[PDB]
């Protein structure tokens, strides 16, 4: 069947996607990167604070319709200004 | 204490090779050679290394009988400070915070790492920073978060009069003497506090700690 996920970045963008509940999220993630001009290495996909694997499936993660996937940038730190 | 083979293994992980090579997998995280290299001397640790180590502390505590620990993601705080309880409400699916004893909140400041400790057993917050920065307001936000978690997940408001939050005195907790070990201090603070141990380390140990952390991550075993 078909479900609709929303990918929300830290910049307030939201990208709609349609995938079958049994499709591994890899293609969605890769597509997101391409459209947003991002690099996989530098970002982080999270569903309710938990990391998502390309092999994960909307079903295995128990995602409902109109659920949101959060995208984060990497964080680095050594000293404050 | 660090075998010649442990060193040979650490040296191999920090050495030359592709960025993307995966060297350790657990907790749905994949630590690549590029992540592991942020553990080189003078390098700034990234979120992957910290979240991973934090997850190891939780496991270590369960195994060695230390207090029930719960660690939030390095992404929790920023998400909270920007979208409030609603943005991070579901980040606690099927886990009751209050059944825990020590809660750790890693805090990422634009280019600096920090730590907040919530001790449910004493109902008190504590902000820890290796460069003496202030965090009274960070704890307030976190405390308000607990309140909302309590009323929203177990219909009952906290009695804020019982909670107290004191910021650590730069003369009590060790401070960093250089420009790159804040991430390391954050992890070692969390480590000692997870074991109810007095923070007695100094900037002098950081180099060995860095070496040991790469071994600990590859082997998913603390030393």
């Amino acid at each position: 069947d078909h479900i609709n996920l929303k990918v929300a970045g830290q910049d307030g963008s939201v990208v709609q996607f349609k995938i079958k509940r049994h499709t591994p999220l890899s293609k969605l993630m890769k597509a997101y990167c391409e459209r947003q001009g991002l690099s996989m290495r530098q970002i982080r996909f999270r569903f309710d604070g938990q990391p998502i694997n390309e092999t994960d499936t909307p079903a295995q993660l128990e995602m409902e319709d109109e659920d949101t996937i959060d995208v984060f940038q990497q964080q680095t730190g050594g000293v404050p200004e | 204490e660090l075998t010649e083979d442990m060193e040979k293994e650490i040296s191999n992980a920090l050495g030359h090779g592709p960025q993307d090579e995966i060297l350790s997998s657990a907790f749905k995280l994949r630590i690549t050679r590029g992540d592991i290299q942020t553990l080189k001397n003078y390098h700034w640790l990234n979120d992957e290394v910290i979240n991973f180590y934090m997850n190891l502390l939780v496991e270590r505590n369960k195994k060695q009988g230390y207090p029930a620990l719960h660690v939030f993601s390095t992404f929790f705080y920023p998400k909270l400070k920007s979208g409030g309880y609603q943005a991070v409400k579901r980040w606690t699916k099927g886990v009751n915070l209050f059944e825990q004893e020590i809660i750790l909140v890693p805090i990422h400041r634009k280019v600096h790492w920090s730590l907040v400790v919530i001790d449910l057993r004493k109902k008190c917050l504590k902000y820890l920073d290796s460069m003496g920065q202030k965090g009274h307001r960070i704890c307030e936000i976190l405390l308000q978060y607990l309140q909302d978690e309590s009323k929203t997940k177990r219909n009952s408001d906290l009695n804020l009069l019982e909670w107290t939050h004191h910021s650590m005195k730069p003369h009590e907790i060790p401070q960093q003497l250089n420009g790159s070990d804040s991430g390391m201090f954050t992890c070692k603070y969390a480590d000692y506090i997870s074991r109810d141990k007095p923070i007695t380390f100094t900037q002098h140990q950081m180099p060995l700690f860095r070496k040991k952390m790469v071994w600990e991550i590859l082997h998913q075993q603390l030393l």
